[PDB]
């Protein structure tokens, strides 16, 4: 068992600009378009 | 195949709210913020760690709070950032050169960066090599901050930023 403290280094970072993904958060983003 | 991180809806509904704000309104979040990262991992810290008996259960705490100020640091200027927002992370950076201190994200951006920060982290970790039990007690130490994020959401709470394919 590794904590995120001796992980950090091998978790790679993405360089994107930030997204939400449409699996998770659609149903809430297209609610969002209707208030 | 799927890093499962159960975020509760209404954190959801936070971070497409701020979506909102930033792509569609067009209004970025005042920096500094007035409860940096910093702060809000140090107060989860400090009170969680009250109700944990085993000394094993405060180490790792400790070293996932530390973990995640780290990640925040690498992350933000990275992957963290709406288009939008980027011009005042370059300004931020800019301030940094001129005045020669160097950027710490945790100590100017916010709950709300931490959030997506915490939102990509299954994408993060389903490409790593790791302990299939390192990562199940990264899931729930993560589980249980959001749980206690949502316990405080009163007090911390042209198109882009929607991955279709995602």
């Amino acid at each position: 068992e590794e904590t995120l403290l001796e992980l950090n280094n091998r978790i790679r970072v993405r360089k994107q600009d930030f997204t939400l993904p449409w699996e998770e958060y659609g149903e809430l983003i297209l609610e969002n378009a209707r208030k | 195949p799927k890093i499962s991180l159960q975020i509760p809806i209404k954190l959801k509904s936070v971070l497409v709210d701020d979506w909102e704000y930033v792509t569609k309104d067009k209004k970025i979040c005042r920096l500094p913020a007035d409860v940096t990262v910093e702060m809000v991992l140090n107060k989860y810290e400090h009170e969680v760690s009250q109700e944990l008996e085993s000394p094993g259960s405060q180490s790792q705490l400790s070293e996932y709070c530390a973990g995640l100020k780290l990640y925040f640091d690498k992350c933000l200027g990275n992957m963290l950032l709406y288009r939008l927002e980027r011009l005042q992370y370059d300004e931020l950076l800019k301030k940094s050169s001129k005045d020669q201190k160097p950027l710490v994200p945790i100590r100017i951006y916010g709950a709300i960066h931490l959030l997506r920060l915490i939102s990509v982290l299954p994408e993060l970790i389903s490409s790593t090599t790791m302990d299939l039990q390192s990562c199940q007690l990264l899931i729930k130490q993560t589980e249980d901050f959001l749980v206690w994020l949502l316990m405080h959401v009163d007090e911390y709470f042209q198109y882009e930023g929607v991955a279709l394919g995602m």
